[PDB]
């Protein structure tokens, strides 16, 4: 095909949104620590996807439709009982308004995929919480340099369109 | 055993002064096919003739610099160095465990923007038979381009008891994005060689957790009047990546009570005499914050 | 032999770092922790009953009290030492456990500034969480006693 | 099969409810053994005679109250209760799944300081025909004593719309410690009955994590001249552990909330709200003491 084209959005809006996210996801746990790291089923904005500033002024529709199949991933991982599952934390936490702001910049960009595919629906459990809380961190982890990635996006898009 | 540059060979002693060690077997590098011998380092101790001198590797005594000689003529080397098993782990005698950033560091990184390029740093006391080479990649699965530029040692200082010796090296990854959301680490691997023991060191990391920027550029106040309160003014630090419209900062001016903007330049109370020092870190990833740029109250 | 006895300590700096200590105890590990719930275990050390740590076994003596409190610090700040919490995911220094670990220390020092002096293992990230909290939760039951310990102590020992 | 209390025997089927279920033995209690017969309930039919009667219990049916007889006589009874064990875990119909924090918690308990004297409620929508038979315990190897004085029933508030129904109990251990890190748990055990039903319902705590201590009394205000400003105090409760000296409170000050671990403190009160003050434990994070206001 050929690289699609379209929808500018909200980039103030979004600009605003993607900044509170990497807020929100550098939460952290006193016992758990910063995840590290070792390689290595997670979303990635890579290079060849356009949302390096040269390829954002030539276009920006593929990398912004990336961060939207990230944002739709993370945002399923962090609804999952994967942070539902104990050490049981609050729809009001950190990771309550993150899940919250995920999807609603995903819904920024993407009003919902007119819903044909948008699946990936995640891997699967692990059970018994120990590997539950690395995962939460591990897929958090993932998220901040995820985020970090859209907020320049967007604060550049922001600026420069 | 195997060749860590010409004529220089490491022998993986796992297990160290244990075993039998290893059977290495060396070669006289010459057309030459008669009356070779062999000699270890000085001693005119002859340890075997032939092309070929086979021996037997367990601690220091066994490696050195192996000669082979004819009719007086030195006619090759073969110098070996050991890698050594203690005690289930690899040695690290070498490298300083740089205060723990955090523990068992040796190698600690960090870049002035995502550009690729970074330094990494490592510490040590020894000032002699020291020889480093610097490897790095982007993945090992499938490595992946770093251009290593030569362990430097970019300055010496003093650490009270005796000097320390900081080493580095730049590393500009071959092909790549900036802008890109690493999912592969570079790893940094560091060949040390002191004397006759190897070791080796090394790092994995991305590149947006090792950013560091400079710090700010330009620091500059401006009083208000007959106010003791200053137009605090910056600007990006040269090296940032381009352009801050992307690849932005964010402020903390810290008069002395901190403050965090992310714009350049703030509104403080001089309490003359202090000073207003500024720092960057990344908009938005919690990188390291740079060092202050300061400047001294009116 | 006799119940040991002597040394004062400085009942306020550490009455004082104590409760700065529970402080840290509980931003290291919140109560937003896990309700566990599960074992004969490989135990710490307890304040427990008659170590004389309360109102009363303190009036007079203080001592073998105090001992085990400084035991525990021993206990509790070596494992926060232990691989288990510098294991995978490594716990950094500054992080609000080595902090612990500094309030630990540091109360440790005010009680015997030289004294005389773990289990190890496993492996698994996945294990050491869960012993990084079952340590926690344990210390902070320590300390708690180990306050008011030092807070009685501060209010009715001295001046 | 065993006895929960006399003359009354739980039976455990653990397999429920695949065959056989269990085969239980009916023993007639008297010296006699001629001219028995047996009944269940309050049905007749003659089960069978002799000193004793072989069951097979494997549901409410083959449940319930057995007597014996002897010529137009009831020498005994016994009363066979159902423990039943479905998908893996025993049933836990009786109680409310009190979902809080966090679920499948039956049993509250707190502890309004450390003397070893704590209450414990459960909520059942049961109306009636229960039996609540509270244990007691610290530790299960070698087991501390602790003394429970019968499940009560207290409150009888109005849940969705059908009614709630709540039962607290006296427990004192009976040798407690108070200051000590208590390193063994207490040991919550209900034997609930409905009927012919019985389930068990078990908590675990220390009480340090269970502690809830009262509210403070007293809170006297002492405001200043032309100020919306006034300075503030209030006492420990009396049921709080002694001596405070020791066993320290710290507060907090609604109306943004302040904390002090003074019994003191100077807050801007306006005629709008009022004062709230609660107390914690200073040294562990256990409950928030209930509030405690003065209306400006
Ligand atoms: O200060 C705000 C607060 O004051 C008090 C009450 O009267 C509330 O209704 C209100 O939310
Ligand atoms: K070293
Ligand atoms: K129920």
């Amino acid at each position: 095909r050929a690289v699609p084209g379209g929808s500018s959005p909200a980039w103030t809006q979004c600009q605003q949104l993607s900044q509170k996210l990497c807020t929100l996801a550098w939460s952290a746990h006193p016992l758990v620590g910063h995840m590290d790291l070792r390689e290595e089923d997670v979303p990635h904005i890579q290079c060849g996807d356009g949302c390096d500033p040269q390829g954002l002024r030539d276009n920006s529709q593929f990398c912004l439709q990336r961060i939207h199949q990230g944002l739709i991933f993370y945002e399923k991982l962090l609804g999952s009982d994967i942070f539902t599952g104990e050490p049981s934390l609050l729809p009001d936490s950190p990771v309550g308004q993150l899940h919250a702001s995920l999807l609603g910049l995903s819904q920024l960009l993407q009003p919902e995929g007119h819903h044909w595919e948008t699946q990936q629906i995640p891997s699967l459990s692990p059970s018994q919480p120990w590997q539950r809380l690395l995962l939460r961190f591990k897929i958090l982890r993932s998220l901040q340099a995820f985020v970090a990635v859209a907020a320049r996006v967007f604060a550049h898009g922001a600026a420069t369109l | 055993i195997w060749e860590l540059k010409k004529d220089v060979y490491v022998v993986e002693l796992d297990w160290y002064p244990d075993a039998p060690g290893e059977m290495v077997v060396l070669t006289c590098d010459t057309p030459e096919e008669d009356g070779i011998t062999w000699t270890l380092d000085q001693s005119s101790e002859v340890l075997g003739s032939g092309k070929t001198l086979t021996i037997q590797v367990k601690e220091f005594g066994d490696a050195g610099q192996y000669t082979c000689h004819k009719g007086g003529e030195v006619l090759s080397h073969s110098l070996l160095l050991l890698h050594k098993k203690e005690d289930g782990i690899w040695s690290t005698d070498i490298l300083k465990d740089q205060k723990e950033p955090k523990n068992k560091t040796f190698l600690r990184c960090e870049a002035k923007n995502y550009s690729g390029r970074f330094t990494c740093w490592w510490l040590t006391t020894i000032s002699t038979d020291l020889t480093f080479s610097v490897k790095s990649s982007r993945g090992s699965s499938d490595p992946q381009g770093v251009t290593c530029g030569a362990a430097t040692l970019s300055a010496e200082r003093v650490r009270g008891d005796n000097k320390e010796y900081e080493y580095s090296v730049e590393c500009q990854e071959d092909s790549a994005c900036p802008a890109a959301e690493e999912s592969l680490p570079i790893e940094v691997m560091v060949d040390a060689v002191h004397k006759l023991k190897y070791e080796q060191y090394t790092s994995s990391f991305f590149i947006r957790d090792i950013i560091k920027p400079d710090p700010p550029k330009n620091l500059q106040l401006k009083p208000l009047k007959n106010s003791r309160q200053v137009e605090v003014s910056w600007e990006y630090p040269d090296t940032w990546s381009t352009p801050h419209s992307y690849f932005s900062l964010t402020f903390c001016v810290q008069v002395q009570d901190r403050v965090f903007t992310d714009k350049t330049s703030a509104t403080v109370i001089c309490r003359k005499n202090a000073s207003i020092s500024v720092r960057a870190q990344d908009r938005y990833y919690s990188s390291s914050w740079s060092e202050w740029a300061s400047v001294p109250c009116s």
